[PDB]
RNA sequence: GCUCUAAUUGGAUGGAAGCAGGGGCGAGAGCUCCUGUGGACCGAUUAGUGACGAAAAUCCUGGCCAUAGUAGCAGCGAUAG
RNA sequence: UCAGAAGGGAGGCGAAAUAGAGCAUGAAAUCAGUUGGCGAUCGAGCGACAGGGCAUACAAGGUCCCUUGACGAAUGACCGAGACGCGAGUCUCCAGUAAGACUCACGGGAAGCCGAUGUUCUGUCGUACGUUUUGAAAAACGAGCCAGGGAGUGUGUCUGUA
C-alpha cells in the first residue's frame, strides 16, 4: 500500500494543469509523483529459489 | 631549482613501417565530434551520443550540416586502434607486480590515479629500470 | 553570505562588509558601479548629494520606465535611491574607520573593489483576489568594499 | 561626392549599355579594382522608351513605411544597377560596392576608357534612351 | 553504464568517493589521466542480482532567471490635515 | 567601529573556519564583480565540416611549417612543329611525358609553436527537438530554465527456444 493511502483525485481539464491526482494541492499516488507508489517494485511473492 | 619528470619521458616505441603509417593516418584523418543532436541548443541535453530517433529528425535523415551519425565506416585502423598518440600500447598499473611482463619497447605504463605517492615512487623507479616509460610521471624538484 | 571575492594586501588595503541588508539589490548594483574608483571621501560626498536629490545615480541595467536625468552623462536614466545610499554610507563609515585605526588616511583611499550580492529573500505573502495569495518579498544584500592606498 | 576618388579604372559610360557596363564593373570591383563610372547621364538603355519609363516610374512609385528608396538621378540609378550585381549585404560585396562610384560628367582630368562589348552604335539604333532622359522624366533636377 | 551478492584479486590519510577545470583513447554507449577542491572510503576480472540508464508525458517535487524596480499601496458622499 | 547583546574591522582557537552555528561535501539553473573574444552599418534553429584572426603557466597530448629530393593511383597538359575547319576550335607528334593526393629522407625553421581549448571571421550545407500526420519550420500538440524523481513487474498455466 505504499503511496496508495490517499484519496487524491485528478481535477481533469480546465485549470491549465496536467491531469494528476492531487490532495491538498500536492500530487499523489502515481509513479511519476514524489511520494507516489513504486510502479514495478520488488515483491515478496516472487520465487527466489 | 627546476621541475623534472621521473623516468624515460622521451622514449618512443619501435613500430613496423605499416603501423607507423596507420598511426600517421589515424592522426591525419581524425573524426567528427559525434556529439548528440542539438546538445548545444538545450542545457539539459548533454553531449553524450544518442542515436537520433525522431521520425523527422534532420540528423537522422542525414541532412548535410546536421552532423554525422555514428557508423562502422568511421572506425580507426585495426593495427593502430587504441594506441596512445606516441604509438605505445597502454598498460594500466596499480602496483609493482603489474610491471611484470610489460615490454617497454612496445608498451608504456599508466599508473592509476588512485595509487598514492609512496607506491608511485616505487613503481616509477622499477619502471625506469625495466626500460618502461611512465605516461603520467611525478615531477620532482631538481637543480638548474 | 559572501566572502571577499578579490584578494587584498593587508598592508596597502582596508576592508568592510554589509550583511543581509533589506534594501533594493538593483539599486545597490547601480550605486556600487558608480562609486567604484572614487575616493572614500568623494563617494561619501556623492552619496549625500544623491540623498539630497542633487545627484542622480545612473540606472544602466534596471531602467524600465525610468525617467531621463539631465545630470546623467553618457547615459539617460537615473534615480535617487536614498535607502541603499544610506547603507553604503554606513559601509563607507566602517571602512574609513577601520582604515584610520590601521594608521591610513581613510578618506583619501581609493575604492578598489565594491560589489553587491543578493544573498537571499525575506519571504512574504500578499493576499490577492479570488482566494489566492502571491509572493511579496524583501531582497537581502551583502556588499563588499576594499579600500586601497594611492 | 566631390571627394577625389582614386580609381584603378575610369570607365566612360557615354553611349554605352548600362547593364553590360554594370556587369563588368561589378566583376572588376569583386576582383579588387577601384572603379569610377563617368558620364552616367549619357549612358544608354535599349528598347521602347515608353515601357522603359513605366518600369522606372513604378520603382519610384512603390514603397511604404519600411520604404523602397529608388534613385531618380542618373548617377544614383547606375549605382543601384551595379548594387544588384553584387552580394552587397555580404562583407566582400559591400567592400566591392564601396570601391565603385558613378559620376555625372567627368570630374577627372583623363578621359575614361570604353569597355569592350558595351558600346552602342547610334547609326544602327533608334530605340533606346539616355539615363539623363529617364531622370528628367522621373522629375530629377537636371544638374548635368 | 548503474546497484548490491559471491569467488579471485587490487587501490587509499605519502589522500578514497564526489565535484570543477583541463589532457589522452574508443565509430559509440563510455573508459582513463592531470590540476584544484574534498577528507573516507574505492575498484578490477568472473559468475550472479535488479526499485538499472530520460529532453519530452498541460509529467512530479524543489530551486531559480526574465517579466520588474513594473501592476497595486488613487477611485467608495468619510478627499484631512 | 556602530544607535547597537546587530553587523563590520582587527584578533584568538583548530589539521581545516571557504568546519562559525539549518555549520561534511557543496553540481546545475542563476546573480555580483572580473578575464578573453566579438561589439552601437546591420539579419534570425544558435550548428556540422573546412579554413583564417585574437587569447593560452605547468601537468596530463607533441607535433607543425618551408626549400629540395625519393615514391607516385585515377587523371593528365602548356609551348613548339605538321595537318584540318567559314569560324569558335580540332587532329597528329612531343607523351601516358611534365604534372599528380598520401607517405618518407636530407637540410633549414616555429615553443602560443602544432594539436587542443575559448571566442570571432570566411566558405559550403542548414526553417529545433519529440509527437500526431498521406504531408510538420508550421498559423497542428507539449515544454520558462536546471537538478532530482518518473513507465515490460509477480504468480499460475500453456507454447517455443538455447
Ligand atoms: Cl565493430
Ligand atoms: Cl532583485
Ligand atoms: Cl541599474
Ligand atoms: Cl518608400
Ligand atoms: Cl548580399
Ligand atoms: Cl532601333
Ligand atoms: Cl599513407
Ligand atoms: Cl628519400
Ligand atoms: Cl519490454
Ligand atoms: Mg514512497
Ligand atoms: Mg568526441
Ligand atoms: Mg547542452
Ligand atoms: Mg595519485
Ligand atoms: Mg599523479
Ligand atoms: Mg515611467
Ligand atoms: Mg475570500
Ligand atoms: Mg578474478
Ligand atoms: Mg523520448
Ligand atoms: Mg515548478
Ligand atoms: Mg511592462
Ligand atoms: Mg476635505
Ligand atoms: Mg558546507
Ligand atoms: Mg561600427
Ligand atoms: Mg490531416
Ligand atoms: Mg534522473
Ligand atoms: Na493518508
Ligand atoms: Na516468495
Ligand atoms: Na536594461
Ligand atoms: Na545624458
Ligand atoms: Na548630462
Ligand atoms: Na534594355
Ligand atoms: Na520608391
Ligand atoms: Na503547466
Ligand atoms: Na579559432
Ligand atoms: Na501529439
Ligand atoms: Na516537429
Ligand atoms: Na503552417
Ligand atoms: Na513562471
Ligand atoms: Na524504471
Amino acid at each position: 500500500y505504499a503511496g496508495l493511502r490517499t484519496p487524491a483525485e485528478s481535477f481533469g481539464s480546465g485549470r491549465g494543469q496536467a491531469h494528476v491526482p492531487k490532495q491538498d494541492g500536492r500530487a499523489r499516488r502515481v509513479p511519476q509523483a514524489v511520494k507516489g507508489r513504486s510502479a514495478h517494485p520488488p515483491k515478496t511473492e516472487k520465487d527466489r529459489s | 631549482t627546476e621541475l623534472q619528470a621521473r623516468g624515460l619521458t622521451e622514449k618512443t616505441p619501435d613500430l613496423s613501417d605499416e603501423d607507423a603509417r596507420l598511426l600517421t593516418q589515424r592522426h591525419r584523418v581524425g573524426k567528427p565530434q559525434f556529439n548528440r543532436q542539438d546538445h548545444h541548443k538545450k542545457k539539459r541535453v548533454s553531449t553524450s551520443w544518442r542515436k537520433p530517433r525522431g521520425q523527422l529528425s534532420k540528423q537522422r535523415r542525414g541532412i548535410k550540416g546536421k552532423g554525422d551519425t555514428v557508423e562502422a565506416g568511421f572506425r580507426s585502423p585495426t593495427a593502430v586502434r587504441g594506441k596512445h598518440p606516441s604509438g605505445f600500447e597502454e598498460v594500466r598499473v596499480h602496483n609493482v607486480d603489474d610491471l611484470e611482463g610489460v615490454d617497454g619497447d612496445t608498451e608504456a605504463v599508466r599508473i592509476a590515479s588512485k595509487v598514492g605517492a609512496r607506491k608511485r615512487e616505487r613503481i616509477e623507479e622499477e619502471a625506469e629500470d625495466a626500460g618502461i616509460r611512465v605516461l603520467n610521471p611525478t615531477y620532482v624538484e631538481v637543480e638548474v | 553570505g559572501i566572502s571577499y571575492s578579490v584578494e587584498a594586501d593587508p598592508d596597502t588595503t582596508a576592508k568592510a562588509m554589509l550583511r543581509e541588508r533589506q534594501m533594493s539589490f538593483k539599486h545597490s548594483k547601480a550605486i556600487a558601479r558608480e562609486i567604484k574608483g572614487k575616493t572614500a571621501g568623494e563617494a561619501v560626498d556623492y552619496l549625500e548629494a544623491v540623498i539630497e536629490g542633487d545627484q542622480p545615480v545612473p540606472f544602466k541595467q534596471h531602467n524600465s520606465g525610468v525617467g531621463h536625468k539631465s545630470k546623467v552623462d553618457g547615459w539617460d536614466a537615473g534615480r535617487y535611491p536614498e535607502k541603499a545610499s544610506k547603507a553604503f554610507l554606513d559601509l563607507l563609515e566602517n571602512a574609513v574607520g577601520n582604515a584610520d585605526h590601521q594608521g591610513f588616511d581613510g578618506e583619501a583611499m581609493t575604492i578598489k573593489h565594491v560589489a553587491a550580492h543578493k544573498v537571499g529573500e525575506q519571504q512574504g505573502r500578499k493576499p490577492r483576489a479570488m482566494g489566492r495569495a502571491s509572493a511579496w518579498n524583501s531582497p537581502q544584500v551583502d556588499v563588499e568594499l576594499i579600500l586601497e592606498e594611492p | 561626392s566631390v571627394a577625389e576618388f582614386d580609381a584603378d579604372v575610369i570607365v566612360d559610360a557615354r553611349d554605352c549599355i548600362m547593364g553590360r557596363v554594370a556587369s563588368q564593373v561589378a566583376e572588376q570591383a569583386l576582383d579588387g579594382e577601384t572603379v569610377a563610372v563617368v558620364n552616367a547621364e549619357r549612358a544608354v538603355i535599349t528598347g521602347r522608351e515608353e515601357q522603359i519609363v513605366e518600369k522606372y516610374e513604378k520603382r519610384v512609385d512603390i514603397g511604404n513605411d519600411n520604404g523602397y528608396f529608388y534613385p531618380k538621378r542618373p548617377d544614383g540609378i547606375f549605382k543601384r544597377t551595379i548594387r544588384g550585381m553584387l552580394p552587397h549585404k555580404k562583407q566582400r560585396g559591400r567592400e566591392a560596392f564601396e570601391s565603385v562610384r558613378v559620376y555625372l560628367g567627368n570630374p577627372y582630368d583623363e578621359d575614361g576608357e570604353v569597355l569592350d562589348g558595351t558600346s552602342l552604335d547610334r547609326l544602327s539604333n533608334i530605340k533606346f534612351v539616355t539615363l539623363g532622359e529617364i531622370s528628367e522624366t522621373l522629375g530629377a533636377n537636371k544638374t548635368w
